């Protein structure tokens, strides 16, 4: 029904941690597809979060680059692997983890105890082989977050082995613009691939991009910083007009009088002709208008000599 | 970078600035005595930073390369605390030091004395040194990429059967801005001819040849087409019509450096 | 500043004397004011923006700027290399 | 292409008497003298 | 106050940039010609 | 302890016509209106502020709806302030009013 | 008792006369909604992004909040109104010059209180209330009508709250005739106050005399079904989209309340979907309603004020093309854009209430990040927690 | 220091994020930008053979 | 510790068509400033709405030469100049301004018959010269268009000379990038800086390339309605040598290429 319309063309999933989306934005009239095109590239590939591994912690050995009896793989290749499985959550903050188990076998993502915020994508994912009946319990911090973990020490904690998580979880994305052949207002056709390691769909990703987008470009639209009064020290005020009425019943508890810069012309009974023109020249309070001078008003367009006289005694009142 | 500027890295400069950052927490009360700073200074609080910022704003520095090549080899530059750790180097200035980047160390001495530093930043600056006493010729003149860049710029529109397939047998735009924005538009490309309508004098640079053709109108106006522009007289009037037919490229050259020359007189506005 | 370090050169004789007049002059400005040219502002500077305020134009002094957009005061501006 | 990842950054002053010629060509008398003391 | 310039139409190249910078140093200065190396070092890059 | 307590109509019928002591406020509100979550914010300090020197009282609209009607609530949310003295008359407040108003209303004037 | 032609003055875009009352953040009434919504993402985004069990949305808000939503919109809105001259009428005077909305036509009075009107509880009977003493924003008088605002004006904007007051209503019948003597367009938001949804048949008395004078009349779906008698026949609350929640009326079922004046009459289901039916022209445009909401934004007051300040945007700025079936389309859908971003922008301005396991007016609110902050599951006896050696319970693998 | 075997020997400048790295018709950024001004000057043209090569290679699953 | 917030730091007006706006947006995390400063510039370079004259026609002139009596811009220029008249407007399609005029004086943009919606952002801009006391009526032609968006209808031809008008109303725009640290707090702050030319204040502009790009991703969020064996081939298997060779000569060597084509089904199927 909708004039433009978005369909996901093809859907695909490779393998565990790997999902292909491809999608279609018709028509788009010229240069809106560049536009959204390189948006959505840069949102996808850098303003996505993703939630993995931050650092490990063992118990019983001295460093990463030991070895562990009962286990074919170094330290080194356990921290590997484990930056290498991937998870989904939809929540912040940093979570603890568990994988308190006892073989032989083979230790899998499966075998990670998770709390309810976050769950296990691919639960075949490798993480350690036991060759002999030993207990092995491993401490976990997951945490969502963008772009990469620091890749610089911070294992000041009990022996929790920092863990380069890369948060990203587009693994690449694409788009072409093609001409829709209109000939009356050269419209285009997007279209959008997405590759994912399966923490969420491509056109969750999609949606994700568009999201995170419109949450960049809406303070622009927020009221201009400074525009409203405050206590100069919440700087976050849910009602704005709250703060300003707390000035008032102080200023008449003191019975200090509000200040000019508070004053707007509009209370000024000015003549519509006067008022009109001082909008026009952006002149909205009435400190703006005693910081102009005589000459500065007759310059104005529809502006005369008489009325600047008249003016004043208006003021005079007051 | 400026070609007066060089970056520091925040290891480097605190070792060359040992002493002025110890003076500079001694003078704001943060250290009560010289023990305290250097304490201070191996736990690398953030205010040492911030003094040490503080501290080379306008303390130049010379940079020199060990296998010296020129009297350019030696050099003094305004540092600027910059990340990681390594020293960034401005492209023009590494041709003076012949500065590969397949491998360079430089060796940077900061001058202590007021009067070393008074020449420092009066006689070695680069901004005072741009031609080679050698026979007077500029130093940090453009080259590699960018040379690369200002010549396919002023590669101009492809000219005769490079352009049309058959023998014959283009935009106008009233102003540069307009131009440069069309191109911005993708409107037109960086090589695509237009013409411009030239408000100021003759000023475009071309071979000395008589107009190409004549359209001279029965009504007294005649248009002169020459190899690069037309001029539109009349013989009622002496309107003086010029319309350059050039690209993007030569104007976005011509604007770049008339802009910078703008931009610089406006910044060192004697006239205020 | 640059343009005006070489303004001042322009009515000047010698440039080897210029400096060794500036650094003269600077030395005697810190002599009398020491916990003054430390930080922002240095004393060469600010015997480059009197010698061309002493001509009749105007420079802030010691050519010193400060950062209106500095959030807080343990930030400080990274340079994008 | 195959890119290697070189070895200086894992292995690892004097003023010569050419930047004295240097610093002479300059005019720089105390930055000279700052050198040498 | 607007440069009397030169507008170069043709081409510019290795020879014909160092040309140009010693012209501008002969008529502005190096102080405007270190300004203006700044604005080309740019535009160069950029175009590359 | 204290706190705004849920009241049905016939809940608030005895509360007017019988014997109040303290001032009584009533919190006209509805689950789906944003301000009055908000509004009960404030409700919810004030009766802290307030302790036992005042009462309040919240209702739903969506179940009384034919009783806001009669009260004249023409929207959410509404308070209204009933003073302990019978003689005095009462004061209906609508849109989200700040919590200083609400102090020099049930102080004085009522 | 007119003036000088002062016309060549009145700069674009024209101005619009928002009359009405001004509260801070009142709604006039709710009633169940459908919304256009993924309900796939719901089910996965459920840990994160808060819903309502039930939807249920307000028309908009009061004639002030749309002057405030015109004119953050670029257009020129002046609000003609009463407000007291206490703290709240100042503060909320303030606030709507600071948002660039024309007070020129506001009247202070210092008699009365703004907000604060008397009431009468009877208790002999049945419990009743009756205005002692009409609130400031509901004692304008036909005097205090500024009517070199109407003069400039090419848009007079009123809400149904201005008529459930007799005081208020002649005063508001007065400024509609006077803005159709000036020929300014009226435009009737309907916004149906909460009295008003029972006993239809008084509803219709209530604003007959003021429906046949409106040349733009914008209602929501749920109010045009309520004016219409059509029953509710649609489920709510249902994970789907189904075409039945939002359906577009046929223009048979539209015509008993049209009438010669009416040009355009907009039914709005939210953002999702907006209607417009003209003589000869009728349609609907999609939107979307998967805007960030929180518990202090459920209402959707926000999107009511912002569709019609859109509406009103569209209409002034081009009013010869209002019988234009093109126009039309992109002026609905405009509106369904702002009405998008001004409850995006509600959501972020006030936040989400605090979870459960220093502020004048108390009032505790918590970002959008901070209602998405998990807990750390850090407890020692949790399971996700590392315990010591004699309960470490190592389960046994293959 | 990074550097083929074909002599191109090269400093590291700078470390962009992958969304601002020149990327192929195919969407996936490159991982590092040479000079091609190198080439005339030192005169490898085997690096040009084996960087084609190398990305035959790779797509084909060959080496 | 702070929220999301932009203010404007510069603002000049050093012309009737020439206004500066610079703006900044802080904090923001690492990368995000390049990307909002990308996608508002290329939404106000070409995003924003602008209007302009597209084509003029020269009312009861019927002397089509390069020249007029009375006027000495000739007709070439007379384009120019209306090509750099600057108009702001609300306009849906197109409308039609008249330029009817009396003898000798100077023709401005003051001078232009206006339909409702548009306006004159500088009226001392100079269209034409007029010397001899002829009366002049020029036929504008007003269009309100995007700066990305092309057209290809030109009223075919019918002496109306058509105007190749730019619809850029922001004449420059750049982004910058100031990043604070304070050992692990790595801020962004975003500088937007905005030329117009006078047809709409940068503010103005920062606010409509906002809801331009905002339109745009919206779609993204739109949901419609709801109604209530390579290893074996043809060889192995006996087939007819009339249906072999049928297939051979269409490179159908394996059973998958016979599969992807669409008695021979009844002896395959078997098999
Ligand atoms: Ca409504």
């Amino acid at each position: 029904t909708r004039t433009l319309q978005w369909k996901c063309v093809e859907s695909r999933r490779d393998s565990k941690r790997l999902y292909y989306g491809r999608f279609i934005l018709s028509p788009l009239m010229k240069g809106q597809a560049d536009t959204i095109g390189i948006a959505m590239r840069r949102a996808l590939l850098g303003e996505i979060e993703g939630t993995c591994i931050t650092r490990a912690k063992f118990e019983n050995i001295p460093h990463d680059y030991s070895n562990i009896v009962g286990i074919q793989e170094s330290v080194h290749e356990i921290l590997m692997n484990l930056n290498e499985i991937v998870l989904k959550s939809n929540l912040y903050g940093t979570r603890n983890a568990l994988i308190c188990v006892q073989g032989p076998g083979y230790i899998t993502a499966r075998d990670i105890i998770l709390p309810p915020s976050v769950e296990i994508v691919d639960n075949t994912q490798h993480i350690a082989t036991l060759t002999e009946p030993i207990n092995l319990c491993i401490g976990l911090k997951i945490e969502r977050n963008r772009g990469y973990s620091l890749k610089m020490s911070n294992n000041f904690e009990d022996r929790s082995y920092p863990i380069d998580a890369v948060f990203m979880p587009v693994q690449n994305a694409n788009h072409s613009i093609h001409s829709y052949g209109n000939g009356n207002e050269k419209q285009e056709i997007l279209f959008i691939e997405i590759w994912t390691n399966g923490s969420l769909t491509p056109k969750e990703a999609l949606h994700e991009a568009s999201r995170n987008l419109i949450n960049l470009f809406i303070p622009f639209l927020h009221v201009e910083e400074e525009t409203f009064y405050l206590e100069n020290n919440q700087h976050q005020v849910t009602l704005p007009l709250f703060p300003f009425h707390n000035k008032l019943v102080n200023l008449r508890q003191k019975k200090k009088e509000l200040a000019f810069q508070y004053i707007f012309i509009d209370q000024l009974e000015l003549p519509p002709r006067i008022y009109n023109c001082l909008k026009k020249s952006n002149i909205h309070t009435l400190l703006d208008l005693l910081n102009n001078s005589q000459e500065d008003l007759i310059k104005m367009e529809h502006f005369h000599i008489e009325d600047v006289k008249k003016l004043l005694d208006i003021l005079e009142k007051k | 970078l400026s070609l007066h500027r060089c970056g520091l890295p925040r290891e480097i400069a605190i070792e060359l600035f040992q002493t002025f950052v110890i003076r500079g927490l001694i003078r704001q009360h943060l250290a009560s005595n010289i023990g305290v700073a250097k304490s201070q200074i191996r736990e690398k609080k953030p205010i040492v930073w911030e003094i040490l910022q503080e501290v080379m704003q306008g303390h130049p520095v010379l940079l020199n390369r060990a296998p010296t090549l020129h009297r350019l080899g030696i050099q003094s530059f305004q540092p600027i605390l910059v990340e990681g750790r390594t020293i960034c180097l401005h492209p023009l200035v590494c041709k003076g030091f012949n500065a590969d980047f397949d491998g360079d160390q430089m060796a940077v001495h900061v001058p202590l004395s007021l009067e070393a530093q008074a020449e420092a930043r009066l006689l070695m600056f680069s901004h005072m040194n741009l031609l080679s006493p050698a026979i007077g010729d500029p130093i940090s003149v453009p080259t590699q990429d960018m040379l690369i860049g200002l010549y396919v710029l002023t590669s101009g529109t492809r000219r005769g059967i490079c352009a049309n397939r058959y023998n014959p047998c283009e935009p106008f735009f009233c102003n540069s801005y307009d131009a440069i924005g069309a191109y911005r538009q993708k409107r037109i490309n960086l090589d695509s001819p237009l013409w411009l309508r030239w408000q100021l004098d003759q000023r475009v640079i071309a071979s000395k040849e008589v107009p190409i053709e004549v359209h001279y109108e029965s009504f007294g106006n005649y248009h002169e087409i020459y190899a690069h522009y037309l001029i539109v007289r009349s013989v009622k009037k002496e309107t003086l019509y010029i319309y350059i037919r050039t690209t993007v490229g030569h104007i976005s050259f011509y604007r770049e450096i008339e802009e910078a020359i703008q931009g610089f007189s406006q910044a060192c506005s004697y006239d205020t | 500043m640059t343009m005006d370090i070489e303004r001042l050169l322009l009515s000047e004789d010698n440039r080897f004397e210029f400096v060794n007049s500036v650094a003269a002059e600077a030395t005697e400005y810190v002599e009398k004011n020491r916990d003054e040219y430390g930080g922002t502002k240095k004393a060469i500077f600010h015997v480059l923006s009197n010698r061309v305020n002493d001509l009749g134009f105007d420079r802030p002094e010691a050519y010193a700027e400060s950062d209106p957009y500095k959030p807080g005061p343990g930030y400080l501006k990274e340079y994008y290399t | 292409p195959y890119i290697l990842k070189l070895i200086h950054q894992v292995d690892d002053q004097r003023v010569g008497e050419m930047e004295v010629w240097a610093l002479e060509g300059f005019g720089v008398a105390h930055i000279l003298q700052e050198m040498l003391t | 106050e607007r440069a009397n310039l030169v507008f170069h139409n043709k081409v510019i190249d290795g020879t014909a940039i160092k040309r140009l910078i010693s012209r501008l140093i002969d008529h502005f200065g190096m102080a405007y010609t270190s300004h203006i190396l700044d604005q080309v070092k740019t535009l160069g890059f950029q175009q590359a | 302890d204290y706190l705004v307590r849920k009241l049905s109509a016939q809940e608030l019928q005895d509360l007017v016509k019988g014997e109040r002591k303290v001032p009584l406020i009533v919190d006209f509100y509805a689950t789906w209106c944003g301000p009055c979550i908000l509004m009960a914010q404030e409700l919810e300090m004030l009766a802290v502020e307030y302790e036992s020197n005042a009462m309040i009282v919240k209702v739903d609209t969506d179940d009384e709806y034919e009783f806001a009607r009669d009260m004249q609530v023409r929207g959410l949310p509404t308070l209204f302030f009933i003073s302990p003295d019978p003689s005095k008359d009462a004061i209906r407040t609508e849109g989200l009013i700040p919590l200083q108003m609400m102090r020099d209303i049930i102080d004085n004037d009522m | 008792h007119e003036s000088e032609d002062i016309s060549h003055t009145y700069g674009w875009p024209p101005l619009v006369c928002c009359f009405g009352s001004a509260q801070h953040a009142f709604v006039p009434s709710g009633r169940p909604a459908n919304r256009l919504l993924d309900y796939e993402r719901q089910e996965r985004m459920k840990d994160a992004v808060w819903a309502p069990e039930k939807y249920i949305r307000a028309p908009g808000g009061c004639a002030g909040g749309v002057a405030i939503a015109l004119a953050s919109l670029g257009g020129k809105a002046a609000f003609m109104g009463k407000l007291g001259d206490d703290d709240f009428g100042q503060a909320m005077l303030y606030y709507l010059n600071v948002c660039q909305v024309q007070t020129r036509s506001v009247k202070i009075d210092s008699k009365r209180v703004t907000a604060c009107s008397t009431m009468k509880i009877s208790k002999r009977g049945r419990l009743k209330s009756t205005c002692v003493k009409p609130c400031a924003e509901d004692s304008l008088s036909k005097s205090e009508i500024n009517v070199d605002v109407l003069k400039e004006a090419k848009m007079f904007y009123f809400t149904t709250h201005s008529l459930l007051d007799k005081k208020m209503m002649s005063t508001t019948l007065q400024a509609i005739k006077i803005s159709k003597q000036l020929g300014n367009v009226i435009f009737y938001d309907l916004n149906l106050p909460l009295p008003l949804w029972q006993s239809l048949e008084e509803t219709k008395s209530l604003i007959q005399e003021v429906w046949d004078l409106a040349d733009v009349i914008e209602v929501t779906k749920q109010e045009l079904e309520f004016l219409c008698g059509i029953e509710p026949t649609e489920e709510f609350d249902t994970k789907n989209n189904d075409s039945s929640k939002f359906v577009h009326y046929e223009p048979e079922t539209v015509e008993p309340l049209w009438h010669e004046n009416l040009k355009i009459l907009f039914v709005t289901n939210g953002t999702s979907k907006i209607h417009y039916y003209t003589k000869e022209h009728n349609g609907a445009v999609l939107g979307m309603e998967d805007v960030p909401i929180t518990p202090f934004t459920r209402d959707m007051s926000a999107s009511g004020d912002g569709i019609v300040a859109g509406l009103i945007r569209m209409l002034t700025v081009q009013p010869d093309l209002m019988n234009d079936k093109g126009y039309l389309e992109r002026t609905a859908r405009y509106a369904i854009e702002c009405g998008v971003v001004d409850q995006w922008l509600l959501a972020q301005t006030r936040g989400y209430p605090p979870k459960d396991d220093s502020d004048p007016n108390g009032i505790r609110s918590i970002t959008e990040r901070e209602y998405r902050t998990s807990k750390p599951y850090d407890e020692p006896d949790g399971p996700y927690v590392m315990k010591p050696v004699e309960e470490r319970e190592y389960r046994k693998l293959e | 220091k990074v550097a083929g075997r074909h002599g191109n020997k090269g400093i590291i400048s700078k470390i962009l994020p992958r969304q601002d790295m020149p990327y192929l018709q195919d969407g996936r950024p490159v991982d590092m930008v040479f000079n091609p001004l190198g080439v005339p000057s030192r005169m490898n043209v085997g690096q040009i053979f084996e960087c084609s090569l190398g990305l035959a290679g790779s797509l084909l699953d060959r080496h």
